[PDB]
């Protein structure tokens, strides 16, 4: 009896907007609303073949062929300006709340079943320990994903917006908040708390999160890239696009969004190697491997499936792993 | 002038004298090295 | 229900929809773990109407596949530069090319058809002996498809193929357009025996082809010269 | 049974920027801050039938009704104003470290045998022969590929810049300092240490190089050449077009990181040519070759798979090398 | 102790002499069950020297059967009828080929260099065509000496060579000049696995080669071409 | 005026490459540029510009 739910879907917590790009001079960044945007721009590319080859060692006048006809690309670049050394990053996310239920089900039993467990899991403990995690990749600028790899100075700026005026500001040094440990500071468990009172329902959380990162004058940017219908032997020269919102670089909403749920430290194989992301059978691409497999009863599937059927709640760490699956939201479901 | 049928125009020379070591009159070595002075693409044609 | 043509899978969605008032399905085109194509067929489709509404896709796939791993052309000409007397499509080049405009030194060159040619002066006999070594079977594209260490002559460093890989070149629906029966036939073995080479996981009987076993059906199909 | 990973990627160490171009009056150097840009302009060129000829199309009547009827282009231009004579090529360079670590990795074994190798080249030796290389790249003005060649004095001033302010000078004569020879400097050696300190990890090294050189009055300098798309060209279109920032004439950076990374000068083939930049198969493009040919076992990836996989490590020559395609970066893997 | 170079076996006669006061032996050189030549040689005799006694006629063996297994020769002549251009060592004949003397109508004629000869008018892209297709392997020859019952395609008719046959091309005494280690690295194979095959008794834990194996073997000691 | 006149800036070939190389060298030390350096003196002398 009680089979789970054949067609299954939440709807995510912790929605950001995209995230656009801005460049400015350090310490005239309290006066950073006027900054001009970061423009993608293109320019031409010229290479020879740096891959392996497929034949190693054979066939060495080929190798020659090649380099007399080089690759000619067209290429989409963002940089700073080269009087501007700092880049500014801005989007606002909202934490809404209500991370039990889902938005289409099946089985009543079944969502009435995994209601009151998500019910039960929220009275033992609030979201204090997820929230805690979430104002950390907040408070370390997480998300600027390849702009903090070798920066100076990152400093963010979250406020609070209650109306249409600031209600709190908070400041932090994401350098000093490693990307590594979950410490503890009187000023983030405050975030933090403003983020559990989201999630809770007991309030509307809406942040405007704001990150300068101190680069160079005129270095290069990062923003997203877009997709290309195999433009790079018919018209052969775009081959990298970068996502823009109105003429201005912009990461995407779920770059930012992937950012902030690295929280995930209790994976079976180590923790020495830091948070990843929370996804069911918990996978890296760029590992190309896949912590919490399936075949170990880690993964998501498999723990919603003891603790909402069979009722044998896992360890509280577990438990905080599988909330944090039903704030991510997904498709779960027979397929 | 200097028209390929006859044997006196730059390419014809400069192939003469580098590959068949036929050197030809100092003029015309003056001629080579004022076209090689003057640079340009003197590769395969089209 | 999934259909498989060669290298090729369609699969359907595991539940319908209702378009027009009938049922309907979904039905996934993938080559490998690449998904090419998504339709969305009616039920009372038989496996055949399924196969040849894909039928386009796939067909500009080996196009567009057959054009990308097209091997090499040499080219001889005589002592003028135009008026090309041979052609022969090679997989390798002759290692002593190195850049050539054609005199008339000699009355007979080989250059590339790559347009900064290459070429080599040659003398007729020299040609037939480079054509001998280093021309190309007629399906060499098919090389472009496969991991290149399924593909090498050192037997340290190969590996042997997939089922998927081996459907490449054996099968029905496959590139070469061989059946088992045939390839079968072709490595001296049953039709049982080859069979055990396309089961797909090692539990249900697979063993996998041997390194000259491998090479020599590769060299039987027109695929790779195998020297 | 320790194998490659199929996936393996590194991001590139020594980011340089897009090299921006301004003109000014020697001895005006010092303060070169409002210089005006150097900017792109279109010209006229009427050509002539100057390259070789098809057998096929050498007949005189031919050649003159080729002659009489001449191509016309427009094409970007860019020189110096009639009253200056030197030109200033700015950018800047972060030297970043971390350079053993594969940004994408497949295999965790093979991460941790790369990492474990990096290491032990590290401690063997620091990072001091490639910053002495890098240091002489960025001493004598290699950046400037044909603004260099006969110029009266090239000068490159650079500047360690720690906050906003200048934390260092150095100031170097970058015709004493040749194309050639990797020499000794008390100044050089002070910019391989910040060089190698920015590579290790234990600092963050950003630079602002400037180069001058003296050409002469009017004279053409060379920025960056971008690439045409030509459509059916609309009554003799552009045949040439140059890279430019914003109304400034400017060289790819790309472009200045290939002359920053000319030090590969233990390549198989000779020593007397020159320092080529460090490329698996290490190739020049004007050469039409590659040095490091496969079927010679010295090219990137066998030198790799010997001393990762199988322990064999090379002369330290060619473990210079293979960090330094570590520290260029790259796509290596199926 | 009898002496083995390749398909060649020297053996003594099991009871010795005493030639001149000294002790001697017949040793009796056999190329399988045909008995080649007998000598009587000293005991205190190496095996070395024993080796070197019939090196002389191992090589006119080796000279008369590569010169009468030596295969056909095809000649690409311009249309006067003399004036060689070309030649190629094919393993067969371009089956389009009837008794033809070149005119001038056709620039390019391939002909037998048997003497009444057969002949075809090619146009260098069929002519190369042909070679590629019909070639001779460098080490043809060796295929006259083998029952033409394990040369064949034909996996029906094909029977595994026996270890005298397979001791003509593998072997350090072979025609090959190819020792069983390099043999195994040619077939993917351990030495061991491939000292199975070179046995001589099903007993002795011998297994026959592959139909397979065998072909690509050939192919790869260049004996026969194999397509 | 710059010099170094007989080193291309392009090149496929290294044999043909050192061949013209020395070429040009041996062209200099037969004579030097004094021809063609008294012909361009001329046409800067009158103003052919």
């Amino acid at each position: 009896i009680l089979s789970t739910a054949s067609v299954l879907a939440f709807e995510r917590k912790l929605d950001p907007s995209d995230a656009l790009m801005s460049a400015g001079a350090w310490a005239q960044r309290d006066a950073s609303q006027e900054w001009p945007a970061v423009t993608v721009r293109e320019k031409s590319v010229r290479g020879t073949i740096s891959n392996r080859l497929k034949t190693k060692d054979r066939d060495p006048a080929k190798l020659d062929a090649s380099i007399q006809s080089p690759n000619l690309q067209t290429v989409d670049v963002a940089n700073l300006p080269s009087d501007a050394d700092t880049l500014k990053v801005r989007f606002t996310l909202r934490v809404l709340g209500g991370a039990g239920t889902p938005s289409a089900c099946n089985d009543a039993a079944y969502r009435d079943k995994l209601l009151q467990t998500v019910a039960t899991y929220v009275n033992e403990q609030g979201f204090a320990e997820l929230a805690r995690r979430y104002a950390h990749n907040l408070a370390n600028a997480r998300f600027l994903w390849r702009n903090r790899v070798g920066a100076e100075a990152v400093e963010v700026r979250i406020n609070h917006i209650r109306q249409g005026e600031v209600a709190r500001t908070w400041r932090f040094d994401a350098l000093a908040i490693g990307l590594r440990d979950f410490k503890a500071d009187a000023e983030l468990d405050a975030l933090a708390e403003l983020i559990a009172s989201g999630l809770s329902g007991s309030g509307h959380v809406l942040l405007e999160v704001v990150a300068f990162a101190r680069i160079g004058d005129g270095q290069e940017v990062f923003p997203s890239q877009e997709l290309i219908l195999d433009k790079g032997d018919k018209k052969g020269q775009k081959s990298k696009t970068l996502y823009s919102v109105r003429d201005a670089a912009a990461i995407h909403s779920q770059k930012i969004g992937n950012a902030l749920r690295t929280i995930d430290t209790w994976y079976p194989d180590e923790d020495g190697l830091g948070p990843i992301a929370v996804e069911p059978y918990g996978s890296v691409t760029s590992q190309g491997k896949a912590y919490r497999q399936p075949k170990q009863k880690l993964d998501f599937y498999t723990l919603l499936d003891n603790w909402v059927l069979r009722d044998e709640a896992p360890a509280v760490e577990q438990q905080h792993y599988v909330i944090a699956n039903l704030i991510r939201g997904g498709v779960f479901g027979e397929a | 002038y200097r028209q390929p049928k006859q044997k006196l125009d730059f390419y014809t020379l400069l192939d003469n004298w580098v590959l068949r070591d036929e050197a030809p009159a100092v003029e015309q070595q003056h001629y080579v090295i004022a076209n090689l002075i003057r640079g340009g693409v003197f590769g395969e044609a089209e | 229900n999934a259909i498989h043509i060669g290298p090729f899978s369609i699969t359907p969605a595991a539940r319908g929809l209702h378009y027009g008032g009938l049922p309907h399905h979904q039905w996934t085109l993938y080559y490998g773990p690449r998904e090419m194509a998504i339709k969305t067929l009616p039920d009372s489709y038989t496996s055949s109407e399924v196969r040849d509404e894909f039928s386009d896709i796939i067909a500009e796939f080996v196009i567009d596949a057959r054009h990308r791993y097209a091997p090499d052309v040499l080219e001889l000409v005589n002592s003028d530069g135009d008026a090309v007397l041979a052609r022969v499509a090679v997989s390798r080049l002759p290692e002593a090319l190195s850049g050539c405009i054609p005199d008339d030194r000699f009355p007979y060159w080989l250059l590339t058809a790559s347009r900064p040619r290459l070429g080599l002066p040659v003398t007729l006999n020299e040609y037939t002996a480079l054509a001998v070594e280093l021309s190309a079977p007629p399906l060499a594209w098919i090389t472009g498809l496969l991991p290149g260490e399924v593909l090498t002559h050192d037997a340290e460093e190969w590996r042997p193929p997939t089922s998927w890989e081996l459907r490449h070149v054996v099968g029905e629906g496959s590139f070469t357009g061989v059946s088992g029966a045939a390839a079968a036939a072709l490595l001296g073995m049953s039709a049982t025996n080859f069979r055990k080479y396309t089961a797909g996981d090692s539990a249900a009987n697979r063993q996998k082809i041997s390194f000259a076993a491998w090479h020599y059906l590769l060299d039987r199909l027109g695929v790779k010269r195998a020297s």
